[PDB]
């Protein structure tokens, strides 16, 4: 669903979909090429 | 009829061989995708 998604670290909006991307264990967000954030890892459980 | 042939058959070593002779069409893919992504960069910028 398209809504406001706020992990933690900023407040955005998007759609999530589960992906193959992977974070560092201490890595948060990462951005595309754009200079935009595309995936953040939840601050509870661990997933991308 | 030999010398026909063989120079439509040169076409095919020389594009394959020769990736240059495209660039003429490389370039405006090129010049289109530097103007968006450099479009993009200015969001970041806080414009003083």
């Amino acid at each position: 669903k398209c809504v406001n998604f706020n992990f933690n670290g900023l407040t955005g909006t998007g759609v999530l979909t589960e992906s193959n991307k992977k974070f560092l264990p201490f890595q948060q967000f990462g951005r595309d090429i754009a200079d935009t954030t595309d995936a953040v890892r939840d601050p509870q459980t661990l997933e991308i | 009829a030999n010398q026909f042939n063989s120079a439509i058959g040169k076409i095919q070593d020389s594009l394959s061989s020769t990736a240059s002779a495209l660039g003429k069409l490389q370039d405006v893919v090129n010049q289109n995708a530097q103007a968006l992504n450099t479009l993009v960069k200015q969001l970041s910028s806080n414009f003083g």
